[PDB]
């Protein structure tokens, strides 16, 4: 596979736009969205060339580790052209004000909003997003050799995407560093988010959705 | 509840 | 100012190794925990001094300096540990006389998990043949990536620019330079994971009353 | 307190 045709495979793997068709209301809307998105995330993963050639254990471990980070990366990309807004879905657009209405959510909104603004400032391109979202899954903390090859391939594709911008070799290096540094900011917001959701689950104040419940219990 | 494995193994 | 001058400044700024004696008796929960936290408290003093020597750090808002160090200290400690451990496979070189295997992990409930992560990430750095000058740039990047906001961006770009310069002096192709930079930076999220697990572990040990009164460590821990 | 002391008065 050329880097170009790997990137087109990620373009083809992109899940559909998910709508919620829907205080307690905001939080029910987020958990319901996450449960539907998790169904589409599994189909996405399986369309990444080589992913289904990994051991089932490895497939399961990578999605268990990375699912919240992959959801938040998708949220940041949908929000990028909508300053002050988190485009959870066309029918679930939220600002920090709506966030204030549930304890601990303000912090998470004002973190997702910040990282989104960094991506906005770097002018993150769609093909860059495709590559980093796949890298988040594949880099999450016979099969092990296949995983290293697959991660190497997506990394090679991101380098190619940056090369296509036509900026200097120096500026290609700086941009690659800048993008990959934002990854630890996605993983940070992911950690704060997973803590807040586990806490909401332990208090049973958010509805127990089967796929989301199973993905949260992994952690 | 094994929906992750179910979805990984079917389409 | 130049990338080479920034790398020479970091090299000179490297902390001296903190000396801690192995306990006389075989490790207990209490003796391992006393050993590791005494080391961290002493390294934290040297870390603050190292941070002040990064060009531009002391020009940040005091409140930014504090937030960067409260956010990153355990990752900075772990990156130092992995570097000290890179020439010694199977071993975690916490200090010259504090050389721990998966074995000694047994002495504290949950610590073996942390040692495994540290040993595995150390292996990745070893396979990549991490170089001294690369390590120096990556350790400063961990701190800085954890009007003051514009300065921080500028200071992080200067360090990034130095890491790019260090990889260029290796003389590999432009594509291979990009891949090496990607491979190093993607290891940062793994250092940070080991940091999150280690911090949660340490906070739980503080709850069990196993942790001693080390004022700086306690402060840094309560920042979480 | 100790962090601020080490940053500013050391
Ligand atoms: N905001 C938010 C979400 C994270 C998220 C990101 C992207 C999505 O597409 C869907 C969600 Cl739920 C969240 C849910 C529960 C919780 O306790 C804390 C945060
Ligand atoms: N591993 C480890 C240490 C952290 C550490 C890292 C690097 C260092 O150079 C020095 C230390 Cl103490 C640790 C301490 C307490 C605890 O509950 C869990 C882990």
């Amino acid at each position: 596979l050329s880097p170009e045709q790997l990137v087109l495979t990620l373009l083809e793997a992109e899940p559909p736009h998910v709508l919620i068709s829907r205080e307690a209301s905001m939080m029910m809307s987020l958990t319901k969205l996450a449960d539907k998105e998790l169904v589409h995330m599994i189909s996405w993963a399986k369309k990444i060339p080589g992913f289904v050639e990994l051991s089932l254990f490895d497939q399961v471990r990578l999605l268990e580790s990375s699912w919240m980070e992959v959801l938040m990366m998708g949220l940041m990309w949908r929000s990028i052209d909508h300053p002050g807004k988190l485009i959870f879905a066309p029918d679930l657009v939220l600002d920090r004000d709506e966030g204030k209405s549930v304890e601990g959510i303000l912090e998470i909104f004002d973190m997702l909003l910040a990282t989104t603004s960094r991506f906005r400032e770097l002018k993150l391109q769609h093909k860059e997003y495709l590559c980093v979202k796949a890298m988040i899954l594949l880099n999450s903390s016979d099969s092990s050799r296949k995983l290293a090859h697959l991660l190497n391939a997506v990394t090679d594709a991101l380098v190619w995407v940056i090369a296509k911008s036509g900026i200097s070799s120096q500026q290609q290096s700086m941009r690659l560093a800048n993008l990959l540094m934002l990854l630890s900011h996605v993983r940070h917001a992911s950690n704060k988010g997973m803590e807040h959701l586990l806490n909401m689950k332990s208090k049973n104040v958010v509805p127990v959705y089967d796929l989301l419940l199973e993905m949260l219990n992994a952690h | 509840s094994h929906k992750l494995v179910q979805l990984l193994t079917t389409t």
